[PDB]
């Protein structure tokens, strides 16, 4: 009887915990590849501005 | 010059104030079946319209089905009362 | 006239139970005319909330019963002769109570299911309050026009003594 | 009743494993949010920055 | 999050107790309890009572109130763990 | 189709009614109050919030860039801060080019409104903004989102506001 209610409750926490962790994992991940794929497309925009500088110099 | 408006007025509030009232109703149904049985959900929702001659015989068939899940009632239980109008 | 709402689980799936039930119900004899009822699903979430909801809509319920209760007295109120009509005025999706009961369908379009509870619950909840708003308003309406009439009257009424 | 108390134990498995997805589910959406927010965010901010020295 | 609680109470107590623990939460609690090994004294009279020890499994603050607000109504002694 | 503005605005009077031609029937043949404008009111963020963020009801954002064009968004509820995207399905972007255009939801996600104190933006694409606004209300920048599928709005995705204006149907 009592063990399987223990297993049972531990293992209602590992999942309150663990699907909440892996969410956690991804928020930061997505946050840094923002980030990332933010500064190669501002390297573009400054491509940009520096060709039309050489162009009106 | 009130009275029409008025009549039209409380015919549709009361047309509203119903609706959301069996809507509050059927909230009260699904949070408490969701509550009693858990969220591997397949119960039915049912309606019943109890004749006066055989309510008490109602109660029987209806324990008859369902005394193997647990006023109060082993299944979820809610009514409604047409005598709004008094 | 009263209906009940009730809900249970299936054998294995919701149709076993309920099938034989309202057999039993109509069959042995009219125990009591016996249907399915439309609830959808609805976003569901932790017990937290949902027990929250399951006594923030018991006090929701008395609320709203209050509001259209208060709607069937006005019309009963404004209806001071035709007292009979009373019923046929008091109609809810153009139907009769006890047609709408029986032939209930729930407002996706005023209540989009796939929004929480919650949500849901306040979005009724707001509705409702806008209704007791305007019974303050048609009250304040009414009232003053039936008093002043019935004082109009009154000085117009008895012996020259009076009137 | 010991098979009423297994029942009560699946029914608390039942609700704790909806709410880690739906606390899940949240971050996620969070996820996709401040990804949408910061990705643009940044580009505009430099964007405009180096606009001015141009 | 998930929360729990533990405490004592007077064994005979514990069916209406569990079911009024079940009912308020409209179905669904864990739980478990054990008799203590002796009777225990009381404080002033010095009768000997047969209590026994619970713990009570739920999820968040409104579940921790109804459950506190059961053992409350059976004068249970709840304690920290 | 025409209707009672409260007062002037960045809208000429065929713009109201190509904007009625278009509005929900919820909103269509209601008078418009003014809640902002940056030719009455300070020229903030903070500022058009002040006055936008008390509302509850449908809302009209106008807004006029340095090049003279003319654009905006209709919601469903005020533009305001959050803490998250807000807004519902009725809620789409325009532009006057010089006639009407309109972009209604995509139905690919709920980014309608975003409201900061650095910037509001309205629609979503990872880089892309339909709308984005600075704390100041000078520069904007604007281009193709999956929210909406719309066009560029000002005239050129690298802009400067010229003025700025909130209305409510009441």
């Amino acid at each position: 009887s009592q063990s399987q209610g223990i297993q049972q409750l531990l293992q209602a926490e590992k999942r309150a915990a663990e699907k909440v962790s892996e969410a956690r994992k991804r928020k930061n991940r997505r946050l840094k590849q923002a980030k990332e794929e933010a500064q190669a497309e501002i390297e573009q925009y400054r491509l940009q501005r520096e060709k039309e500088f050489k162009a009106k110099e | 010059k009130q009275f029409g408006p008025l009549v039209r007025w409380l015919k549709v509030n009361f047309s509203e104030a119903f609706i959301a009232w069996i809507h509050i109703k059927a909230l009260r149904v699904f949070v408490e079946s969701v509550l009693r049985y858990g969220l591997p959900v397949n119960f039915q929702a049912m309606l019943l319209q109890p004749n006066k001659k055989s309510v008490k015989k109602l109660r029987e068939v209806l324990h008859e089905l369902y005394k193997h899940l647990d006023e109060y009632y082993p299944y979820v239980y809610y009514k409604i009362d047409c005598n709004l109008l008094e | 006239t009263e209906f009940w709402l009730i809900s249970a689980p299936g054998e294995k799936t919701c149709q076993q139970t309920w099938e034989k039930l309202h057999a039993a119900t109509t069959k042995n004899n009219n125990l009591a005319v016996s249907s399915k009822f439309n609830i959808p699903d609805l976003k569901v979430g932790t017990l937290d909330v949902l027990v929250g909801l399951s006594d923030e809509l018991a006090k929701l319920d008395a609320f709203v019963e209050g509001v259209v209760k208060k709607v069937a007295q006005y019309m009963a109120d404004v209806l001071e002769d035709s007292k009979d009509k009373v019923q046929e005025n008091l109609l809810a999706s153009g139907v009769d109570l006890v047609t709408y009961i029986t032939r209930f369908q729930w407002d996706m379009a005023k209540y989009p299911i796939k929004q929480s509870l919650k949500n849901i619950s306040e979005i009724i909840a707001k509705g409702v309050t806008q209704i007791d708003n305007d019974l303050k308003s048609r009250a304040s309406a009414y009232n003053n026009l039936k008093g002043n009439l019935q004082n109009l009257e009154r000085k117009n009424a008895g012996s020259l003594l009076t009137r | 009743s010991d098979a009423d108390v297994q029942k009560q134990i699946k029914h608390m498995m039942a609700f704790i494993e909806q709410e880690a997805n739906e606390k899940a589910e949240e971050i996620d959406a969070k996820a996709e949010e401040e990804f949408n927010i910061e990705k643009g965010r940044l580009v505009q901010t430099q964007r405009l920055k180096i606009m001015e020295y141009y | 999050r998930l929360g729990f609680v533990a405490g004592v109470i007077n064994r005979e107590r514990i069916p209406t107790f569990e079911r009024m623990l079940w009912r308020v939460c409209r179905g669904n609690v864990f739980l478990r309890q054990a008799e203590i090994e002796n009777p225990l004294e009381d404080p002033v009279t010095g009768d000997y009572v047969h209590k026994s020890v619970f713990i009570i499994f739920f999820q968040g603050d409104q579940l921790k109130n109804r459950v506190k607000k059961i053992c409350e109504g059976f004068r249970a002694s709840l304690y920290p763990c | 189709l025409p209707i009672l503005q409260s007062h002037s605005a960045l809208l000429e009077n065929m713009h109201i009614e190509q904007l009625a031609r278009r509005l929900p029937a919820r909103v269509q043949g209601y008078p418009w109050r003014l809640a902002y404008s940056t030719l009455e009111h300070g020229t903030s963020l903070k500022t058009l919030y002040r006055k936008s963020a008390s509302l509850d009801s449908p809302v009209l954002l106008v807004i006029k860039d340095m090049d003279n064009q003319i654009f905006g968004a209709y919601a469903t509820h005020p533009f305001r801060f959050s803490d998250h995207y807000y807004g519902t399905g009725e809620t789409f972007l325009y532009t006057f080019s010089p006639n009407f255009k309109v972009f209604k939801w995509s139905g690919e996600n709920s980014y309608f409104i975003n409201g900061d104190i650095s910037s509001l933006e309205l629609g979503g694409g990872g880089g892309r903004f339909g709308l984005w606004l600075d704390a100041d209300l000078y520069h904007g920048r604007s281009n193709s989102c999956s929210t909406f599928n719309n066009d560029i709005l000002s005239k050129k995705e690298d802009f400067i506001v010229q003025d700025l204006e909130v209305w409510t149907f009441e």
